[PDB]
């Protein structure tokens, strides 16, 4: 109790070298052994290394483990496409038995890509159901860090929206974010302009995508 | 004094080819054991084994010994005997280890008398089913002789024979040896002999 | 016979309720290997739950599940068991059965989903995320479907019965303050194809037996 795995999230490329560390805390423990596992989204973890440095049958020899008086270290030399996932460290000790690291995601770095921003007003059916959900889509952007602000009639919204980021693509190697703003039908019908302001490193200026409920062949009443 | 041995894993270790396996023993002893080792082939086990008390106190009499076997080949199988002893009692426990290997069909040939014979070896003791292809073979044939031979690589050898005159083939006879692990199927064709 | 671990018994239950997981093993016998249960909470890392030597029956538990969980094993069936009683909300995780050798876990089952909540099993409402000018960016329009208010996970969304898969982004679920899951499935598509090509949300929710095929049309 416990075990500190650092760092949380990384970025590398094919042919690169990744180092990653685990620390047991601390003394009084007996016969400590450390294993390293790999885990891809939606799948079960696979054993990479056991007993600090011993490689398991199957995993390529570009997976290395080591230990010092302070560190447990997993290092990969010359990356491959199938070397991108989340990596966990576990420890076994006579006392406490099994403990786990917090897992670290290795990702990819690339040129900075700006998001393609789209916006979707609520459908009629949802409006009937009693609620309105407006969806702001940030498509194919880099990096994962992107800030989305909601504006109802130029009034800033807070706490009434949720964000969701896709897993990093395995072709173009980028992200997609969705910010869903949820209002009641009543609150939605009382207002007019719904705006999604997106700020990102790949953008020179904040991009704002909005829509109007008012929006024909005839001038409105 | 006393030494009570409790094996955490089966003393009859059926472990598959080229795989890892731990022979673990938890034993309580008083007074403290001052002799403990893993014996294999009448000699101290060549690689390493962990050995530690369940609790580093003074009121502790529980102990654990772990032996890490890796990638068992038909060679490195057999009896692994864990020995413990104190001033009052000598104690031991044996782990009979078998690399489970599907039967390999050592021979499958025709005898001078005319009979087809299939000699296959594996662990556990392989059973030999005779089939025929009138391709997939389903025509079951009755063996006229089946017996277990005394082996010399680290398993059990069985031989089975059938009457080969009975065949009007024009076809192939299947020798299918199998056990809990896997199954091997060899084929004999009279048109190419 | 190859090595395989198959978990089962997962589902949706009430807080304080009980559930029993089973892990069928093949390719090897469990009487020789130590068997472990390790859970993974959603979005979170791995947590060791329990362990057993099926031969001796000797058992070991995590501090957070003792008195509540009970791991066992039947060697005649080569199967492990996890009897979870007095379930709590924080027990909601994907439970893996794993084989233990050399202080490590060399084989993992693909896990079974266990959710503990008061929320009843619910089907999703699917609303069109219609393509538009507001959704068109330089000859490229983006459309989709909002899969809202379902419980529990998972849902499966395809496009045109698996035909359209290029440029499809199905966002991971997000738990709402109401206690229900919601997500959107989007797709980028040449805007020239909008008045000609049909696009359909194919949404399935197994726990609630909900199957809906929603035609997404550009709003008029
Ligand atoms: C020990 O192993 C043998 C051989 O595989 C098996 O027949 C027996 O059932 C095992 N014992 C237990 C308690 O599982």
């Amino acid at each position: 109790i416990q075990m500190t795995q650092s760092p949380s999230s990384l970025s590398a490329s094919v042919g690169d070298r990744v180092t990653i560390t685990c620390r047991a805390s601390q003394r009084g423990l007996r016969n400590v052994a450390v294993a390293w596992y790999q885990q891809k989204p939606g799948k079960a973890p696979k054993l990479l290394i056991y007993s600090a440095s011993s490689l398991y049958s199957g995993v390529p020899s570009r997976f290395s483990g080591s230990r010092s008086g302070t560190d447990f270290t997993l290092t990969i030399s010359s990356l491959q496409p199938e070397d991108f996932a989340t990596y966990y460290c576990q420890q076994w000790a006579v006392h406490s038995l099994i403990t786990f690291g917090q897992g670290t995601k290795v990702e990819i770095k690339r040129t900075v890509a700006a998001p393609s921003v789209f916006i979707f007003p609520p459908s009629d059916s949802q409006l009937k159901s009693g609620t309105a959900s407006v969806v702001c889509l940030l498509n194919n952007f880099y990096p994962r860090e992107a800030k989305v602000q909601w504006k109802v009639d130029n009034a800033l919204q807070s706490g009434n929206s949720q964000e969701s980021v896709t897993e990093q693509d395995s072709k173009d190697s980028t992200y997609s974010l969705s910010s869903t703003l949820t209002l009641s039908k009543a609150d939605y019908e009382k207002h007019k302009v719904y705006a999604c302001e997106v700020t990102h490193q790949g953008l020179s200026s904040p991009v704002t995508k909005s829509f109007n409920r008012g929006e024909y062949k005839d001038d409105d009443d | 004094g006393f030494i009570n041995i409790f094996p955490m894993i089966n003393t009859t270790v059926f472990v598959n080819d080229g795989e890892n396996v731990d022979l673990i023993v938890e034993y309580e002893a008083f007074p403290k054991p001052e002799h403990q080792q893993w014996i294999y082939m009448n000699r101290t086990f060549t690689d390493k084994w962990e050995d530690y008390p369940k609790s580093e106190n003074e009121s502790n009499i529980r102990y654990v010994s772990e032996l890490h076997l890796t990638r068992l080949k038909g060679t490195e199988g057999g009896t692994y005997t864990f020995l413990v002893s104190n001033s009052d009692v000598n104690a031991a426990i044996a782990f009979n280890v078998y690399v489970n290997t599907k039967p390999e069909i050592l021979t499958y040939d025709r005898l001078v008398n005319g009979m087809l014979q299939c000699v296959a070896a594996g662990f556990p003791e392989p059973t030999i089913d005779w089939y025929f292809c009138p391709q997939r073979c389903s025509a079951s044939v009755l063996p006229v002789d089946v017996q277990t031979l005394n082996s010399s690589f680290g398993k059990l050898v069985v031989q089975s024979s059938i009457d080969s005159s009975a065949f009007k083939h024009n076809g192939t006879v299947e020798c299918k040896a199998y056990n809990d692990v896997g199954k091997t199927s060899a084929y004999f064709n009279f048109a190419f002999k | 016979s190859e090595v395989q671990l198959v978990e089962s018994g997962g589902g949706l239950v009430q807080p304080g309720g009980s559930l029993r997981l089973s892990c069928a093993a093949s390719g090897f016998n469990i009487s020789v290997y130590m068997m472990h249960w390790v859970r993974q909470a959603p979005g979170k890392g791995l947590e060791w739950v329990a362990s057993i030597y099926p031969y001796s029956g000797y058992t070991y538990y995590a501090d957070s599940v003792k008195g509540r969980f009970t791991i066992s094993a039947d060697t005649s069936k080569n199967t492990a068991y996890l009897q979870m009683n007095s379930l709590r909300a924080e027990d909601t995780a994907v439970y893996y059965c794993a084989r233990y050798v050399y202080h490590a876990l060399d084989y993992w089952g693909q896990g079974t989903l266990v959710t503990v909540s008061s929320a009843s099993t619910k089907g999703p409402s699917v609303f069109p995320l219609a393509p538009s000018s507001k959704s068109t960016s330089g000859g490229t329009a983006a459309l989709g479907c909002l899969v809202k208010d379902y419980f529990p996970e998972p849902v499966t969304v395809s496009w045109n019965s698996g035909a359209l898969t290029s440029g499809v982004h199905t966002f991971p679920a997000v738990l709402q303050s109401s206690g229900l899951y919601s997500l959107s499935s989007v797709v980028t598509v040449p805007s020239s194809s909008l008045g000609t090509q049909t696009y359909i949300c194919n949404v399935n929710h197994k726990p609630s037996n909900t199957k809906v095929d929603k035609k997404v049309e550009p709003k008029s």
